[PDB]
């Protein structure tokens, strides 16, 4: 049954991709969380910022990358590999906006960087590569969208969704969270987020031991919000 | 017919159900649904605890690496 | 809510309330607050979650020291629970056991009440072994001659 | 085992069982330090001289990368060289392609990248060496990066690579390295590096100091035989 | 014979492709699709039911569009879906540029027969895992056919594919008449679905598309809502 499991391009006799799936589970290596939500209006990615050693620079521990000034990624998983699928989706963007003259699509973002992962699945040439990605952006017309890429090449579209080692919970917590019709304001994103975070975690939440990336409908450019806002944020929460 | 039950408790709401499920299954739903009554502190089996246990039973994708399907 | 005549309110807002959860919890205090459970459940003749809470509450705290009014305040309550049900032995055990405690031994008019109750109800049980067991038991004591009418 | 042979293969719990050999790999060479001062980086790295036979300066693994970037390999030492040559050719370039010095942040993610791709295929090996990137610009300040054989690279205060990177981070964590220049940052490196060699083990050891900053100008120099000579007096007088 | 399941270019003893049936087998525990031809066109159902009400259902539509007049679902493994949809786009968009006309339906699915074919001739490179059920209009006559990931393509009048295959054929052979229409069509592959669909049919639990004479459109969940309430 499991001796099948030594190159990505051999079938299982159920026909299973275990080297996929070992991908997946390499996933949670990182040994962090996120958790994206979509709001009414905007967008919110909120991320584990696991920094154990005075000696690291926090500026540069960060694991929010923004892919373009309008579309912003949070990747979980091996920090080498995802800062790779980061500067690929850099380059994608900037390929499609030079090659179509308007800025690429979140749909497409993570629609290219699927088809990669595919294609990486599919030829035995390149390990896949064991990060998931979440894009968020304000896409005219369709206001913000949250998406996700998995090592498998299924990228989807997300209301509110979660990636890392605290994944299943997280996202049960979302959807009890979505499903009581509410005004998904952006302080109320915010505060959906960090609670997801909070009860997965049941951590006081410092606010220097998380990262948030917004985009919102208002300034639809990728902000990741200083230490201050986070604070504001967080007693805004607790009372 | 062995089970406390109670009257709200309207079993047809659960048969109609398009789900396929197996014999085992209905004693799984039924045997979780008594030990949701039991862990509130209920001796007569409500109709939510038996939507609960019905829908914990369901779930059967688990993973399901959402790229199989 | 009680005192305000809300009897079935608070009874049922000191039923949610599970007692063995919190561990801490003194043992003595525990065992008060389920006989208040008992006695709102009763007061509300809610008889089945009253006899779960004497399956929950045990039968070898009554044997300490400072136990008397607890041991007394639960028989009695056990004593209407069975007075309802009807099953006279197990009311005619529950007042035995009260009998048997040191505090109404040694009150005259207390003890001689509980020997009354005894033998009335082994007197109310229906005929079986354990009944003529009881009868005998009870039969052989000598305090009966303080009651002529109930020895005879 | 099993899921061990190639850097392609994915263990069932999910890890490159390759990339944590390279990095044990990495973790049997020669401690290796780099701190950054107030205006600059300094380099303090040990070399365990195996033979007395070899000349001094020899297998130095200080590397200048360009003319402000200066690195502290440990590790392969071959597999240091060609990262080297791979970080001079990527400076180069960038250099050739838009006309001024190369970030180092931008430098540390190229050569990041680059060590990660070799961590893909099965045709290659993960590099077997983890390294310090130091640069100090007038415009950026001071940085340190390291790069380890995955290739994951962010910037540190104060690190260490090699056996006692533990032990030599325990002392690099009581220095106020917010502060001071790095005038005293070389002694301090110094005594660091003296404390955490293992004479009984790794035999005699040369240290080889280098820094970029400030006093430097800004480009990155082995430190000066004097100031050499006078923390390794430090060093040396910190016996009890 | 398990020893000669792993080589994609090894003939068995008993010369058998095992890849490829293993590739089959991922295409039968996929998700369950159906797709019916009528007189008036053809009609080809799918089951997108997600994990969670968290998956955003209108972020990915199964049943995608290769010409104005050529549809094709799927059943098996996502990602190589989108791969197969676009390469078939592709050979499309060449056809046109060649011949100036749309491309007939058997041609489209001869070449992309071919291009599954080509993952399955060298080692190295994974059989597509996907079974494409592709719909189109030509010379006033509706098409279907299944391509495979052994390069077959047959043209099946009415099939299921996916997980209860066998339950959707089953329901087939009955429920189905050669002299049925569109409509009818889109009813008895909705009731197909049924057998096989665990829980409500939600408008977005469901992609249903036609193949008829206008060309190929995916329904808008607004109508598999009506069919939808026509059929419970």
């Amino acid at each position: 049954s499991a001796g099948f499991d030594r190159h990505i391009t051999i079938f299982s006799p159920e026909g299973r991709l275990y080297q996929v799936e070992y991908a997946f589970k390499a996933i949670n290596q990182g040994g962090l969380t996120s958790v994206a939500v979509r709001g009414k209006d905007c967008a919110v990615i909120v991320t584990q910022k696991k920094v154990p050693d005075k000696l690291l620079d926090s500026s540069t521990v960060t694991h929010l990358f923004k892919i373009t000034e309008n579309i912003g990624c949070v990747m979980t998983g091996m920090t080498a590999d995802s800062r790779s699928q980061v500067q690929r989706a850099r380059y994608e963007a900037a390929n499609w906006k030079y090659k179509y003259g308007y800025e690429i699509p979140v749909d497409m973002l993570c629609k290219r960087i699927a088809d990669i992962s595919q294609v990486y699945t599919q030829n035995a040439e390149m390990r896949p590569l064991g990060c998931c990605m979440i894009l968020i952006g304000i896409d005219e017309e369709q206001g913000p969208q949250v998406y996700k890429c998995d090592p498998a090449g299924y990228y989807c579209g997300f209301k509110a969704t979660a990636a890392g080692v605290k994944q299943t919970e997280s996202t049960s917590f979302l959807e009890k969270k979505v499903k009581k019709k509410f005004d998904w304001t952006f302080e109320q994103t915010v505060e959906t987020a960090i609670t997801c975070l909070s009860t997965v975690l049941s951590i006081d939440f410092k606010p220097s031991e998380i990262e948030v990336g917004v985009v919102t409908v208002e300034n639809p450019k990728f902000r990741i919000l200083t230490e201050a806002e986070i604070d504001a944020h967080l007693v805004a929460l607790a009372e | 017919s062995k089970m406390n039950l109670s009257e709200e408790v309207d079993l047809e709401d659960y048969v109609a159900r398009p789900d396929k499920i197996s014999g085992a299954d209905i004693n799984s739903i039924c045997q979780e649904s008594g030990m949701l009554a039991v862990r509130e502190n209920r001796y007569i089996v409500l109709a939510k605890d038996f939507e609960k246990a019905y829908k914990t039973v369901i779930k059967k994708d688990e993973q399901e690496h959402e790229f199989y399907k | 809510k009680e005192q305000n005549g809300d009897v079935k309110e608070a009874a049922s807002i000191l039923q949610e309330l599970q007692v063995e959860t919190y561990g801490s919890m003194e043992k003595k205090e525990r065992v008060e607050f389920i006989l208040e459970q008992m006695r709102l459940c009763l007061a509300v003749k809610d008889y089945i979650r009253t006899q779960i809470i004497s399956k929950k509450i045990n039968t070898k705290f009554f044997q300490e020291e400072n136990t008397e009014k607890l041991k007394l305040k639960y028989y009695n309550l056990m004593i209407q629970l069975d007075q309802h049900e009807g099953s006279y032995l197990s009311i005619c055990k529950h007042y035995r056991a009260i009998y048997d405690t040191p505090c109404i031994q040694a009150e005259s008019e207390k003890w001689q009440q509980a020997l009354k109750s005894v033998v009335l109800y082994v007197i109310l049980a229906p005929f079986d072994n354990e009944q003529s067991d009881l009868v005998h038991r009870i039969s052989g004591d000598k305090k009966l001659e303080e009651i002529p009418k109930y020895k005879d | 085992t099993g899921y061990d042979l190639s850097a392609s293969t994915f263990s069932p719990d999910g890890r490159v069982f390759q990339v944590e050999y390279a990095m044990k790999a990495v973790e049997n060479s020669s401690t290796a330090i780099g701190i950054r001062c107030k205006d600059g980086v300094v380099f303090g790295v040990e070399k365990l001289v195996l033979s007395k036979l070899y000349e001094e300066g020899s297998n130095k693994r200080l590397f200048n990368v360009d003319r402000h970037v200066g690195m502290a390999v440990a590790g392969l030492l071959a597999d240091a060289r060609s990262l080297a040559d791979i970080a001079r050719e990527e400076a180069s370039n960038f250099r050739s392609n838009f006309g001024y010095n190369i970030p180092l942040k931008h430098l540390a993610d190229r050569v990041a990248m680059y060590v990660h791709a070799y961590t893909l295929y099965s045709a290659v090996r993960p590099f077997g060496c983890s390294f310090m990137l130091g640069s100090y610009s007038v415009n950026d300040g001071a940085q340190l990066y390291m790069i380890d054989p995955s290739g994951v690279s962010y910037g540190y205060w104060g690190c260490a690579i090699g056996k006692a990177r533990q032990a030599a981070k325990t002392e690099i964590e009581k220095l106020q390295m917010k502060e001071m220049t790095c005038r005293d940052i070389v002694k301090e490196v110094a005594k660091i590096i003296y404390i955490v060699h293992d004479e009984v083990k790794d035999k005699a050891f040369e240290l080889e100091l280098s820094w970029v900053g400030e006093l430097t100008n800004g480009r990155h120099e082995i430190v000066p035989k004097d100031i050499r000579e006078e923390a390794e007096k430090y060093a040396k007088e910190s016996l009890k | 014979e398990r020893g000669y399941s792993f080589s994609l270019t090894t003939f068995s003893p008993s010369g058998k492709l095992v890849q490829i049936e293993y590739a089959l087998a991922a295409v039968a525990g996929g998700a369950p699709s159906v797709g019916i031809k009528a007189a008036n066109g053809v009609v080809l159902a799918t089951e997108k039911k997600q994990k969670s009400i968290l998956y955003d259902e209108r972020s990915v539509h199964k049943v995608e569009p290769i010409t104005k007049h050529i549809g094709l679902v799927y059943s098996g493994m996502g990602p190589d879906y989108r791969v197969l949809v676009h390469r078939a786009r592709k050979l499309a968009q060449q056809y046109y540029l060649v011949y100036q006309e749309p491309i007939p339906t058997a041609q489209l699915v001869q070449r992309v027969a071919s291009v599954m074919q080509e993952y399955t001739q060298s080692g190295g490179v994974r059989p597509f895992g996907v079974s494409l059920l592709i719909c189109g209009w030509n010379e006033g006559r509706p098409y279907l056919f299944q391509s495979d990931p052994s390069g077959a393509y047959f043209a099946w009048k009415a099939t299921a594919m996916g997980k209860n295959y066998v339950n959707g054929k089953t329901f087939l052979e009955k429920r189905y008449n050669e002299d049925l229409e569109l409509e009818d069509a889109i009813h008895t592959a909705i009731l197909t679905l049924k057998e096989s669909f665990e829980g409500q049919m939600t408008e977005d639990n469901i992609e249903v598309g036609i193949c008829n004479e206008a060309g190929f459109r995916r329904l808008t969940p607004t109508e598999v809502k009506d069919y939808l309430a026509a059929i419970a």
